[PDB]
């Protein structure tokens, strides 16, 4: 398959747990660094990028969030 | 009975004000219910199994091509045909190929052919349509009678009898009347349509293992299709998303497989349900619904019995059991009627006044000659109580000891319906069993945020909402003004905690 | 019934008092009508057939040049000259071919040549003619009130119709009448005689699938004339539209017919509506009609009747519509002839209060034997609630749920109110009976706009007005002096919106 | 030859399909498109085309664009 | 739809005078004819939107006719 | 002598190379050259054939359906399946009716449905493709002298006789030669790749008229096709640009097949070219080819003549041809051998004085005994001259008078070197001349103004290019500083010469 669409986004609050919630949020995490520690140059480069914006001392604060947080999951 | 030990269990207080059990029955954790003119009932949804269902659509996770066919024409003329581009059997792709001389094409590049495959399948997951109606459910309660650890264990022997009775509200027939005599009967004014809303919720079927999965979802992931079909010959529909055209460097074209999507469909469905299917049809559970009963008909046997008197036992000494609330399990003598077994715990011996909740309601020995060990609970009050429960010549006391504060528990059942609400959304402001202000203006002001909030932010998964609400609360008291940035470390203060509120 | 599920159906519900409701009723599905004890009734504007009309202009779409005939005078030798350039059959052109010796001739320069052609036509369309008279309308009558859950749409008795009776309102007989099972016979006062316009409209006739088309347009096709019908084969105005023949600088003189002229057609006619004519009279489907019900003669019926005592089984399942009514098919279990049998909006406790409306005005069971099918449509409240069937202690409820919003029937009575407007401009504003001059707007500021309109931008279609909307809905958003800024912007969106509503 | 009625312009308004309208609404477009994609030249043409007396800002493009409206037509 | 398109984009120039030439050179004139002859009352609305766009001596006399030859070819 | 009064017939007395002098003689009319000695001769390219035609696709103009059959789905059971769909050879359009009580389940709502006729091709009409090779073009050469009563166009035995001459060039062998013994031989060769544009054009034919048509037309046409050649059931594709599926007020969606479109494309290509067929050959008419035509090899038959003796009776009053060339048709009856033909020019004949230039260049008379005829041209000076004979007392003269202007003919090869300009398109330098500065530079400067000016403004039907050039020509007189006040000026009114020089 290419685009697999996450039943996650859309899931169903219950008190019964879902179908995997454990081994979920720790994906994430999993990738967004274990993408870091594969690539991590990107980070330092990343960074100067997160500079070049509203630099605000609280924003460019955000803004080296954005796209360390982009590029790993790639959108 | 039922309900003791359910990590979840909640006691719904009365109200000497007309029947007014606005309860909402979970599938899962359960509530117990306790007014002055009524033993103590309650409820546990069990069961709730859809009848019949629609297959919409069937995928294919699991593909096998079996020709590979290929033709070829070039720049001489416009495409290539090749028998089966004429077939829904197969797939066909078609595109160029550097045809020169190598074939003996006189003109050079430009050609142009086209590769099939004869699409087979192997797996198919059958998703289905169930309508909210159809469906059904299938509460079971039980009474704090006489009961012996006759709680939970068997479930059908127990309903044909007076304490445990199992009633089944359909969307069409709402209102079941559970008779369980000796007491009474019960009102139920169930919504078999408020429950999940299976409306956009296909039913899924992986190879025997089936969840509940949102509408959209379903139509959503594409690979093969075939559905409201008669079988017959399966004439798929997409199938890219399964055979591969990638052609070697520029000459020939190649077509593989792609790999199953199985498991990558386990991953895929992320989403919550779980079911579990007879084939007959949809039991599944994880869902909630709303009722009412109606407390009028069920009689309190017990003050109409000679209190016993002889000698009392904890066969089973009292275990302390999730909030607060002590079973004390108890045999008889043994040469006794029906008749009330007294036990005021209390907070000291000679003034024993009776301090504290009696759940039970009424204790009393079963008809019977022998040493009945009725099970029965009780509510001490924070600190040190004593479970005595005898005549007084022989009091069978006991020390007991609730390390609640009241404090302490008004700060920890402020979540038993701070999760309750962030489970039920809105149909949270339904335990409010009584026609209030308040229980009526939340259900509403807090419905066009059930309604706005969700809508807005209805797709993000745990991870994903935190990620928006950290990034409010930031938005929160920092920035230009304290005024319209209060709403935003405001509602930014419902995502962050809304993800963790689910998990604890 | 007759609308218990048709997407266009739009509910006049007028307890005007002026016995009578104007309700425009056109091929777009229909209307119900309800008020103070009229039994809710259903009109369905059908068939709108066109009866004798004859032909205005016949034009051909297939030309066939029999035999070519030519003559070339030779330089100043005079000119070319064939005797068929006088009879109206052919049709030929007088160029110049230039010659010299090698051409024959005793001189150089350009002779002329006349090429004559046979023109004879192989397929035509006619463009049949039609008056407001020579119309017949065929409304549909169909009355809740208490009938069939599948007979709903069963159209075959109008001599057993206690509800459904076929009316046929002619332009010679704007008013009507009905006949019922003891319920009043209806009288609808119209207008055939202007209802849809005709006078701009006519029937191509080519290939036997014909259209209504307009009038303007069909007086500018460019193919060969015929007017009148038919005495065989006939003179052609414009013999050469089709014909087609170029000779360049020689003696050959290229005659093409031409071709078919078939998509050439259907083609340039995508705002034509299809028509079937058939057999004799010409039917239109997808017409338009503005009547008037007249409420006196339709009263009640079977009010006199006992609410009937038996329980109720739903024969199915509880539905809606878009329009969050409810047929709510049940059953009676023989207990006497005719009687009624009362429903409610059981909202929430037991049977208590009546809620949200019942759009069935009376239910009433007919049959004297056993069970026998009826179905109330109702309104649920915006909100949840049962449904209560037969009385009080033996009741059966179903339970019931409407979603949506309060004001969300506000999002709808408004944009229901732009096609029921955008359709039939001022003749729009005509669902909803009089209410004095507070009308002489409605279907009057129209007139006054829209007739200024009909000419204005008359001329459009879709892509168009949009370039010429848009341009408006941004002249608006840069209007540097002026009140231009209010009108702009408004003649913009407004028009791009007529288009972005019905069909679009 | 030419059929130059376009009854499409002289719309009937009913609760019915204008004969042959699925594809109404679009046509007139993907005949711009098979236009210029075949004519990618006069793209920059009716860029200045326009552009030079536009004598606006936006007016630029109500030019450059009802220029790009006319050779896909009416040429 | 069935648009069948413009060949008289590329017409193969030569000495035998192309495909029902000799109609084409007044054709898309027209089409453009019988078109306003019916709704003139794109009057008062085509050469409205003129005035209303750059006001130049010689703007409205080439916007109202940007627009007047647009009308039609998509009516 | 072959052509002896075409329009377009020019001339290149001006050789002006070592033999070497190009020129293009195309489709339309020819061209006569003389060298300062060498007979003059008339080459013309009388016709074309392409030969072999892979054909690329079949459009199909008139679709046939047939079949028609239909499936619904209520607004439960998902999608709509129909067998045909597994047929490819059947076209269908899947949407969503209406329905419920009344027609199927009964659960209201806009159900799923699908219908699907059949398909068929009444009429198609396939595309040959066009590759520079494989199109033999036919030259005819004509010398002058020996050449008598228009025996010119009368193409007969044009091999024989060696005063005629058939050169057919392949673009594989572009050096061909004429055989013309007596007046030596002629060497051509040519440039079969670059006349027409070959490469782009196909090769159509719907019923029997067959046409040339740019690539880009031929593949954007909406029309059902079928590519390559195959003799089943040519899998039809877009089987559903010439089917329409009715929408119904409601419930149904039925199939009407779209009429012929024959007609529609046989307007559509209204801007191309016709083209014959014969047999398999592509036979077509308009083109132009290059040349470099070696003026070598070629003799004066008759250097040595004696000059004839004394009978130059005319039989033909010497008419004269357009572009200013008298024409004689002399006839020695009293005559012997095949002796030079005393002819010449005189401006005053009082005594002998040519002011003339015959181009005929050294007319002689064969076998010439009596009965011997034979023609010749003449180019008379401006105003007044005699046309005559060397010596006789019998030495005819007879009087003509040239028309027009000395230098007013010139403003004719600014406007007709303007029709080879606007035409051939860059190749109009390519006339004859052998060039080097301002000659081959021409090009130079054309080639480059060529291509920037096609891409531009190629799309530009007629209509267009005024439109969008004389809106244009304006901004040039706007504005100002020339840079951008000319460029638009120049290339505004320049644009417009394409249009005059077009159908003038
Ligand atoms: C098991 O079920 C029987 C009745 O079905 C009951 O008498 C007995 O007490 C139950 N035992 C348990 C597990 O409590
Ligand atoms: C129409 O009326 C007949 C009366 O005999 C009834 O039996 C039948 O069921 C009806 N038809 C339909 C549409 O079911
Ligand atoms: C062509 O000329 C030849 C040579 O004199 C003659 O025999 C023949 O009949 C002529 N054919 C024509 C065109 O009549």
């Amino acid at each position: 398959a290419v685009t697999l669409p996450s039943h996650s986004t859309r899931k169903l609050q219950t008190r019964s747990q879902t179908w995997l919630e454990s081994r979920e949020y720790t994906k994430h995490l999993i990738r967004v660094e274990n993408w870091i520690f594969r690539n991590p140059g990107f980070a330092l480069a990343a960074a100067a990028i997160a500079w070049l914006l509203g630099s605000s001392t609280s924003q460019k604060v955000i803004y080296l969030v954005m796209i360390l947080l982009i590029a790993p999951a790639y959108s | 009975i039922r309900c003791i030990g359910v990590s979840n269990r909640d006691f719904v207080e009365g109200m000497s004000g007309g029947t007014w059990v606005d309860v909402v029955l979970e599938h899962g954790g359960c509530v117990t219910v306790m007014a002055q003119d009524k033993p103590t009932v309650d409820i546990e949804l069990v069961t709730t199994t859809v009848s019949n269902m629609a297959e919409v659509r069937s995928y294919c996770y699991e593909a096998s091509i079996s020709d590979m066919a290929s033709d070829s024409r070039c720049p001489t003329q416009g495409e290539a045909y090749l028998d089966k581009q004429s077939d829904t059997q197969y797939v066909c792709k078609r595109t160029l190929v550097d045809r020169g001389w190598g074939n003996g094409c006189g003109l050079f590049g430009k050609g142009s052919l086209v590769t099939c495959a004869k699409f087979a399948c192997s797996k198919k997951m059958t998703g289905k349509s169930i309508q909210p109606e159809n469906l059904e459910y299938r509460i079971m309660l039980s009474v704090h009678g006489s009961q012996h650890s006759g709680m939970i264990v068997n479930d059908t022997g127990h309903e044909t009898d007076e304490n445990r009775a199992k009633v089944e509200i359909t969307p069409n027939s709402p209102r079941a009347e559970a008779t369980l005599g000796g007491f009474g009967s019960l009102g139920l004014d169930c919504e078999p349509r408020t429950g999940l809303d299976f409306s956009d919720l296909y039913y899924l079927t992986m190879n025997n293992k089936h969840w509940l999965v949102h509408k959209e979802w379903f139509h959503d992931i594409p690979l093969p299709w075939h559905a409201g079909a008669d079988t017959g010959t399966p004439h798929w529909n997409n199938k890219e998303a399964l055979v591969e055209f990638k052609d070697a460097h520029a000459k020939r074209q190649t077509v593989v497989v792609l790999g199953s999507q199985e498991g990558a469909v386990h991953t895929a469905l992320a989403g919550a349900l779980e079911a579990e299917m007879d084939g007959a049809k949809g039991r599944l559970s994880s869902g909630h619904l709303k009722c009412r009963l109606k407390m009028d008909k069920l009689r309190l046997k017990g003050v109409s019995y000679s209190l016993c008197t002889a000698a009392f036992t904890f066969t089973k000494i009292p275990a302390e059991t999730l909030h607060g609330t002590v079973t004390v399990e108890v045999q008889y003598a043994g040469t006794d009627g029906p008749c009330k077994v007294p036990a005021q715990m209390a907070v000291d011996m000679q003034t024993l006044t009776p301090v504290g909740r009696l759940i039970t309601a009424n204790p009393v020995i079963t008809e019977s000659t022998e040493n009945s060990k009725m099970m029965l609970e009780l509510d001490p009050p924070f600190g040190d109580s004593y479970i005595v429960i005898g005549v007084g010549e022989k009091k069978i006391t006991h020390h007991w000891h609730r390390s609640g504060s009241t404090i302490g528990k008004a700060f920890e059942a402020t979540v038993r319906g701070a999760k309750r609400m962030a489970v039920l959304g809105d149909t949270a402001w339904d335990f409010g069993s009584v026609g209030g202000a308040l229980n009526s203006l939340g259900k509403g002001i807090h419905q066009i945020f059930g309604a706005a909030f969700k809508s807005l932010f209805g797709g993000m998964s745990w991870f994903s909402q935190i990620l928006i609400g950290t990034l409010l609360m930031w938005l929160g008291l920092n920035t230009k003004n304290g005024s319209i940035s209060l709403m935003c470390l405001a509602l930014g203060g419902v995502l962050i905690f809304l993800s963790t509120a689910v998990s604890a």
